[PDB]
């Protein structure tokens, strides 16, 4: 309807995206590299741990700016066969530029580790606020959902698939706006790809079924997210991943009684097993989503410009978790030099 | 309630990605 339509506002999108692509490609082809050193950073505390090492709150000594430094033990990345994913992660993250994406501010490596210095978000991740509060109101969830729709419009126009959408991966900034943090499974691919990766609750059925897949898996994951934000639980849950997968591939979804009829219609079109019928994957692409009823109150340009009043602003002062802290040990011999040469 | 079933399940904390 309004979705299968041009041209004046659709042309501005086109122009924005073409300029963004030109920007992106320069950085894609000539990646930033070795742009800091460990000793430039005062390590304040551990924020969290991933499979490859700690994420630390750090302070850049020469600007006093605060960042989150993701450390990756090279040997653990090799054992986990995540070399190419790690290289994707960094190559893509240094190249993108969007208001709702965590910036890769510096990267470097030493004998033992890879280091990714990221934009610090004082609010922490959405997961925590969502579990604490229980669930978000539809307008609240719509606000965040709108930011993901624009971010996906941006990433997809660059031939990127994100592959890890979930509340754990979305940071809330000082203005109450979102930043997508984790590029671990991001990939640049024209056409189809096959890696079984992602987080069980958020996997599209074509991933579970080893079908080979594209960017439409991101759109399904948006469906899970919106449902999770508004329900306070995932549309498919169980105690074990294999029980989750059977629920995902069955083709059935029950909605809570408080979901508006517009919300349910949106979600049915996002959580659609049939790629032929899944919103975001049709002739109108993202516009099927953008001009849906549930989004009728959304001013997209205002969202992009951060003009909309955030429903929640993080308290700034204690509140941090405590971890055992230990000094970074750097081996005297270089590990996995060849495998990571391009980092 | 479905919420009570969720809160009682073993998947209410941070969920790890798989890559096999
Ligand atoms: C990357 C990043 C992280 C942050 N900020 C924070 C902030 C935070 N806080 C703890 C709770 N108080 C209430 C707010 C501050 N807790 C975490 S715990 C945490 C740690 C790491 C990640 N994610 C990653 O490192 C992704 C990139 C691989 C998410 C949450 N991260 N800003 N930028």
């Amino acid at each position: 309807a309004a979705a299968a339509k041009k041209g004046s506002e659709q042309e501005s999108v086109k122009e924005f995206l073409a300029k963004a692509k030109e920007d992106f490609l320069k950085k894609w082809e000539s990646p930033a590299q070795n742009t800091a050193h460990l000793d430039q950073f005062e390590r304040i505390r551990t924020l969290g741990t991933g499979s490859f090492g700690r994420v630390m709150l750090v302070k850049h000594k020469e600007t006093g700016n605060h960042y989150a430094m993701k450390i990756l033990d090279k040997q653990k990345v090799v054992k986990l066969k995540q070399i190419e994913h790690t290289l994707n992660e960094k190559r893509i993250q240094q190249a993108v530029n969007f208001p709702f994406l965590v910036k890769l501010e510096f990267s470097f490596k030493d004998n033992s580790n890879l280091y990714m210095v990221l934009e610090y978000a004082p609010g922490g991740e959405m997961f925590s606020h969502l579990r604490r509060i229980g669930r978000f109101s539809e307008p609240h969830a719509r606000f965040y959902a709108a930011q993901i729709v624009l971010t996906f419009e941006y990433l997809h126009s660059l031939d990127l698939i994100y592959r890890d959408l979930k509340p754990e991966n979305l940071l809330i900034d000082q203005q109450g706006y979102i930043k997508v943090a984790d590029f671990g499974f991001a990939k640049r691919v024209k056409g189809r790809t096959w890696t079984l990766c992602g987080t069980p609750e958020y996997l599209a059925p074509e991933i579970i079924l080893s079908k080979g897949y594209n960017k439409a898996v991101d759109w399904w994951a948006l469906g899970v997210l919106i449902y999770e934000m508004a329900a306070g639980y995932p549309p498919f849950f169980a105690d074990q991943p294999i029980q989750i997968y059977e629920k995902i591939v069955s083709g059935k979804v029950r909605f809570p009684s408080h979901f508006s009829s517009d919300l349910k219609d949106l979600l049915r079109n996002l959580l659609q097993v049939d790629l032929t019928k899944r919103f975001g994957n049709l002739k109108n692409g993202v516009n099927d989503i953008k001009n849906h009823k549930w989004f009728a109150t959304t001013d997209w340009i205002a969202i992009y410009q951060r003009k909309v009043e955030a429903p929640f602003i993080p308290k700034f002062k204690s509140n941090f978790d405590d971890y055992e802290e230990e000094e970074i040990r750097v081996s005297i011999n270089e590990k996995c030099g060849k495998e990571f040469s391009e980092f | 309630t479905t919420y009570a079933d969720f809160i009682a399940s073993g998947r209410t904390g941070r969920r790890n990605a798989i890559h096999d």
